[PDB]
């Protein structure tokens, strides 16, 4: 995300706001632009657009607005002290205490990003909008999924590009971010997949719309201009002249992964899937014979596997993604 | 440097002061005439803190003796260790407070407080760097209570930066030496919680109990009780009147012991206390002193500490000892009595160590505990006051000097607020 | 011609300095009156010389309470010090940081800086500063913070070394230790090149167990810390087969600008009766240095990782044995450095053995080793202080003194934020790297 975070985002934000949302941001980026990755994610999908809208509407039906959903389900905004406390408790719970550097920042386009600074893992947490019941989920996403998968993957024959080719691996995504997103909302009482759904939706529209149009369009789902600005930039990462239609479709991966994993949950071995590293749920049978599983780590929330599966059922119910609908969506 | 000025109000204050100056002079090797005949230069290295070197190489205590009846003044003057006070200091009136606070703070005191403040100002300008004031007075007697409160208010007006010490003899719970002492106590406490930095509550009941049981004395004359209080005061000041491996000053105690502006009432304690015979049959070690200082049967304030919690504790040792031993003892005593200390003040034991024994011992110790148990005391007094105010008994004597009921209403409300604060912090979490 | 001045703030600093200068005067054969009846020059780095055979120390004893300084003036070391340096205030900070940094110390900071400037300009190859100051005392914390800020303003780029007395976890003589510690740390975090953590509790433990003295006075702790300081400076003050200057210390033991809190350790520490019954191998004394029971800060090194170590040997030492011993230490698993620092040692050898002070407690040894180790375990210690602070701030206890003495609550909140940030940095560094 560092490469596609516009170098002039602030100056263009002030311009946008000060024009009362009529101006089209003219973004610039650190040269050179990752042309290959831009081209890979230049087209948006609509495969799950009705699921996205289904989730969004389910939230707004129950909570009226996002604003109330956030405050009612998310809990209080956290101080730095409270964040560190929750993180420390989590690391110990996961048995990875002292392995990851934790940093607090205001300039993240997401809640948190897991990185490799100084050839070492770094968890950057956005202090802006960090909330009590939500933060624990972020840790289950970045640490419980991304980090543990990463460490397990480093131990496997397919730990690098060559290894992936040699063993014939499908891409890690959408299985990676699908698993991570399900894990974020795992133990919540109202586990609505708002973030995933709205990202999916925003990209779909971004492909057709200017920035101005996209920003206005989102008003129907979320009022806060700052929140909307985030979603718009994420959807138009890499776009220079945002007056034209176009998107960076990467963030559609979350909902895409969720649907697929939930659809096939009955045949997926979730411990094994995590143990094999950065692998697709489809590659599990292919790679099982060649995986080294002696000292691979499974997240703490997967130990009671019966309960884990119940949570997945609860997540489907909540998000209006019942078995029958998943069945019709993917007749696999 | 850091000279301290001594004020003595009321008959009890004056007698305590007489014994106190006897003790100090014994410490520094000062003859009754006021000339130094000592043997150790360290006595004179800080002799200025309490004394002034008058010409022809004599020493005069920095005392300001105040009263409204010349009786006890003349008793002090005639008796030995009275011939060295500077004779111009003995301020006294003729009417006498008549055991009334209204007289001692409004009518009679208003005529002598000016002369007292003038001599105070002269002594202050005489000193190099003033450290603070220590006032020795009662809370029952009219002179002590009223005039001491008036002097404290005036001094705090003229020196809002110096530090203030009071040794107020609180009325005992069981006996009552006077009849109107609830009124004097309430008004005096109102003034003190207004304008004092620290207040060393003492009861005669606890001193009786100590002289009876611990010292094994069946004939405790007031000389002995005053001797005990004097030893306590000397122990408090030796931290600056003498060198020490970890020295202390009055400001240090004030900062450490007073977490909040109002809650600054301390109960003292002394150790060791051994009878004449039962001395050689006990070992004088730091653990022994430390364990002695923590029990109701050796607190000079009549209230069991176990009924509340120690908000803070200060401990001033004397004589040559080992710091590690003291640290170990404090650690143990803070460990085993965990329920006896407040949760939210970690490491609540201030420690100071001097280098000179209290003259005639190997090592001594003084305890200064700021606890919540003392609330009971105020509770008691408050209730008594309420009773004697419900019928407005004895009210006419106080009304006739200009004071009115609303004074009593406000003072009682203030004391109840203080007790509420003590209760709140006792059960804080 | 490599001068280094010493600045002693507070009672702790002054007494430690008494011990240190006693030790020095013993080392170079210097009488208490500055006269003197492998050596080179040697003493020039710490002793300036006047026309006669009288040498004077480059020390600046500053305090706000004249008691201890008066004891110094009356002690046997009266003739030694230059009487102008013994700066005394009038009313001590009384364990109050605000008094020691805003109200009182503000009125003699200028005189102290003036004497500092005189002593500096009389020198030519000034190396850096040695601040001997406690952490709990009001004068220590406040005055040291003020003095460090002033010196860093004046002397732009020079060595600044402190010997703090870290507040013990369980034995606390003061009551407001968390406040003074947090404030002085928030201040000195941006100016001190390299601090030196030492605690009284650990030294009590060492005196009881190793030296077999059950009742030690502050004299003994002071003697031990003086021995540590002498081992630090023996490189400057003597001819050694592999010397090291203080700039090397700050370069080696400080990976990042903020994390510069190495804890001290010394060996061997054995009583005179137990002097025999052991040949005191250099490998043996190295193992003693790395023993978790011999460190002078109550922190188990096994709970953290040694980010850097610096071992300074002195006496009849041979480099091959040092190499072998350090190799063995690197082999063991319980001593686990960070992955990103594969070279975790600086070694220094001096030819002069440590000298035992008559009337002391230790025994005449031929080899000695002082370890200055920067680890991650110390981070946990900060947590403890942080915890204490939180409690004593949750009720706003004692706040009125500081508020009324020239400080604001927002400053307390900011210092708490800074300490949280430091703890965060320690935790972040403690983790391992990917790829
Ligand atoms: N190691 C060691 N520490 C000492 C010694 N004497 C005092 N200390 C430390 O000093 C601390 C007390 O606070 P100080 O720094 O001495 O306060 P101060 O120097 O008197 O200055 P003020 O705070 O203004 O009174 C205690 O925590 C002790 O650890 C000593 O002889 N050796
Ligand atoms: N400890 C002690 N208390 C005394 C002594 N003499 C009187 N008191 C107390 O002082 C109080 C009397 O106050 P006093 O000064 O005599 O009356 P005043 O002239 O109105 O101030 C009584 O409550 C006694 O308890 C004494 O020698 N020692
Ligand atoms: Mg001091
Ligand atoms: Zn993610």
């Amino acid at each position: 995300l560092v490469a596609l975070r516009p170098t002039n985002m602030d100056r263009e934000r002030d311009k946008f706001f000060q024009s009362h949302y009529t101006y089209n941001p003219q973004f610039e980026y650190q040269e050179p632009m990752p042309t290959a990755v831009l081209e890979k994610y230049c087209e948006a999908s609509g495969q799950f657009i009705h699921q996205a809208v289904g989730i969004i509407e389910a939230v707004l039906e129950k909570f009226g607005t996002y604003e109330h959903f956030e405050a009612a389900t998310g809990g209080q905004l956290l101080t730095k002290c409270q964040i560190w406390s929750i993180v420390r408790k989590y690391m110990q719970k996961e048995g990875c205490a002292g392995e990851v550097v934790v940093q607090l920042s205001e300039d993240l386009l997401s809640q948190a990003v897991m990185m490799v600074e100084n050839s070492r893992p770094t968890l950057a947490i956005n202090l802006t909008g960090a909330r009590q019941y939500w933060l624990e989920g972020m840790l289950r996403h970045q640490i419980g999924t991304h980090y543990l998968r990463g460490v397990n993957n480093a131990r496997q024959p397919w730990h690098n590009a060559e290894g992936r080719l040699r063993y014939g691996l499908r891409p890690a995504n959408p299985t990676e971010e699908g698993l991570a997103s399900l894990h974020s909302v795992l133990f919540r009482k109202q586990p609505f997949l708002w973030r995933a759904a709205l990202l999916y939706y925003t990209i779909h529209r971004a492909a057709r719309m200017s920035f101005r149009q996209l920003f206005q369009d989102l008003e129907r789902y979320v009022q806060d201009a700052d929140v909307r600005w985030e979603y718009c930039v994420r959807a138009k990462r890499g776009q220079t002249d945002t007056s034209l239609p176009g998107c960076f479709s990467k963030d559609q991966v979350y909902l895409d992964g969720i649907v697929r994993i939930l659809r096939h949950r009955q045949t997926i071995d979730f411990p094994l899937l995590t143990s094999l590293g950065k692998v697709s749920y489809e590659d599990v049978d292919h790679l099982r014979p060649h995986g080294v599983l002696d000292n691979t780590r499974v997240p703490h929330f997967m130990q009671d596997l019966a309960r884990y599966r119940q949570q997945l059922e609860h997540i489907m119910a909540t998000n209006r993604l019942d078995e029958a609908e998943l069945g019709r969506l993917l007749p696999d | 440097m850091r000279e301290i000025v001594h004020i003595q109000a009321g008959q009890c204050g004056n007698q305590i002061g007489a014994k106190f100056w006897e003790v100090i002079s014994d410490e520094h090797g000062i003859d009754p005439s006021g000339n130094y005949v000592g043997d150790s230069d360290l006595q004179l290295e800080r002799i200025s803190v309490y004394y002034n070197e008058a010409s022809s190489h004599k020493y005069v205590p920095r005392a300001i003796l105040v009263d409204l009846e010349p009786g006890t003044m003349d008793s002090v003057r005639s008796g030995a260790f009275g011939h060295l006070f500077r004779p111009d200091n003995f301020i006294f009136g003729q009417s006498g407070a008549g055991n009334n606070w209204a007289k001692g703070h409004y009518t009679e005191g208003a005529e002598l407080v000016d002369s007292v403040l003038d001599v105070v100002r002269k002594e202050c300008e005489n000193c190099d760097c003033l450290q603070g004031f220590q006032l020795t007075h009662s809370l029952g007697g009219g002179t002590g209570s009223g005039m001491g409160t008036l002097l404290i208010s005036k001094v705090r007006e003229e020196y809002p930066d110096r530090i203030m010490n009071t040794f107020s003899v609180v009325p005992s719970p069981k006996v009552s030496d006077t009849v109107v002492e609830p009124y004097n106590a309430t008004l005096s406490i109102h003034q003190l919680v207004e304008n004092t930095d620290e207040t060393y509550c003492i009861d005669n009941e606890a001193l009786y109990d100590i002289c009876f049981r611990t010292l094994k004395l069946a004939t405790p004359t007031y000389g002995d009780l005053n001797h005990l209080v004097s030893a306590t005061m000397s122990g408090v000041t030796t931290s600056l009147r003498f060198p020490g491996q970890l020295n202390a000053d009055l400001r240090k105690l004030a900062v450490n012991m007073v977490p909040f502006p109002r809650l600054h009432f301390f109960m003292p304690g002394f150790a060791p206390l051994t009878a004449r015979g039962s001395q050689q049959y006990r070992a004088l070690t730091v653990p022994e002193l430390t364990q002695q200082m923590f029990d109701a049967k050796n607190m000079m304030a009549a209230c069991d500490p176990r009924h509340g919690r120690y908000l803070t504790v200060a401990t001033v040792f004397r004589g040559r000892m080992s710091m590690k031993e003291v640290d170990e003892q404090m650690l143990a005593i803070q460990s085993k009595n965990s329920s006896y200390f407040v949760e939210w003040i970690p490491n609540n034991v201030k420690v100071a160590v001097c280098d000179i024994p209290p003259r005639g011992l190997k090592m001594s110790s003084t305890f200064i505990g700021n606890s919540t148990a003392i609330q009971e005391l105020f509770k008691r007094i408050s209730e008594q006051f309420t009773a004697m105010f419900r019928r407005k008994a004895f009210l006419h004597w106080y009304t006739g000097e200009g004071m009115d009921e609303m004074e009593f209403t406000e003072a009682e409300s203030n004391m109840n607020d203080l007790v509420s604060e003590y209760q709140q912090y006792q059960d804080a979490t | 011609m490599r001068e280094c001045i010493s600045i002693h703030v507070g009672q702790a600093g002054v007494q430690i300095g008494n011990a240190c200068w006693e030790l020095y005067c013993l080392e170079h054969g210097i009488q208490p009156d500055g006269q003197m009846p492998h050596h080179h020059d040697s003493f020039n780095t710490f002793f300036s010389e006047t026309g006669a055979g009288k040498h004077v120390p480059r020390a600046v004893f500053v305090d706000l309470e004249p008691t201890v300084i008066d004891e110094v003036r009356t002690g046997t070391y009266r003739q030694l010090f230059h009487p102008e340096q013994l700066i005394t205030g009038k009313e001590d900070a009384a364990n109050n940081y605000a008094r020691g940094h805003y109200t009182i110390g503000k009125e003699i900071i200028d005189l102290v800086l003036d004497r500092i400037r005189k002593l500096a300009d009389q020198c030519t190859g000034l190396q850096g500063f040695l601040v001997f100051h406690s952490f709990g005392g009001g004068t220590g914390s406040g005055f040291t913070s003020l003095l460090m800020e002033r010196l860093s303003v004046d002397y732009g780029k020079k060595s600044k070394l402190e010997f703090s007395i870290y507040p013990a976890p369980q034995v606390s003589t003061a009551v407001v230790e968390p406040y003074n510690s947090i404030l002085t740390t928030h201040t000195t975090l941006e100016h001190s090149d390299c601090a030196f953590m030492v605690d009284n509790e650990a030294i009590y433990d060492i005196c009881r167990r190793n030296l077999d003295i059950e009742r030690p006075t502050y004299t003994n702790l002071n003697r031990l810390i003086s021995q540590i300081v002498s081992s630090i400076t023996a490189s400057l003050r003597f001819d050694g087969a592999l010397n090291v200057d203080l700039t090397e210390f700050q370069t080696n033991l400080v990976p990042y600008p903020r994390i510069h809190f190495p804890l001290a350790t010394y060996a061997p520490v054995i009583s005179a009766e137990k002097a025999y019954h052991e040949q005191l191998s250099v490998a043996e004394i190295t193992n003693a240095c790395f023993e978790p029971a011999n460190q002078m800060v109550k922190c188990d090194p096994r709970h953290g990782k040694y980010m850097a170590c610096c071992l300074l040997y002195r006496g009849d030492v041979v480099p091959k044995d040092v190499n072998a011993a350090i190799a063995t230490i690197k082999t063991k698993r319980s001593i686990q450095f960070v992955d990103w620092c594969p070279t975790g040692f600086k070694v220094g050898i001096n030819y002069q053995p440590p000298t035992v002070v008559p009337g002391g407690d230790l025994a005449k040894v031929q080899r000695a080793v002082c370890m200055l180790s920067n680890t991650t375990a110390i981070a946990e210690a900060w947590a403890r202080l942080d915890h204490k602070f939180d409690l004593m701030y949750a009720k706003r206890a004692f706040v009125h003194w500081y508020v009324g003495e020239g400080m604001e609550e927002g400053e307390f909140s900011e210092a708490r934020e800074d300490m949280a940030a430091l703890e965060k940095d320690y935790e972040e560094v403690g983790v391992d790297s990917v790829e």
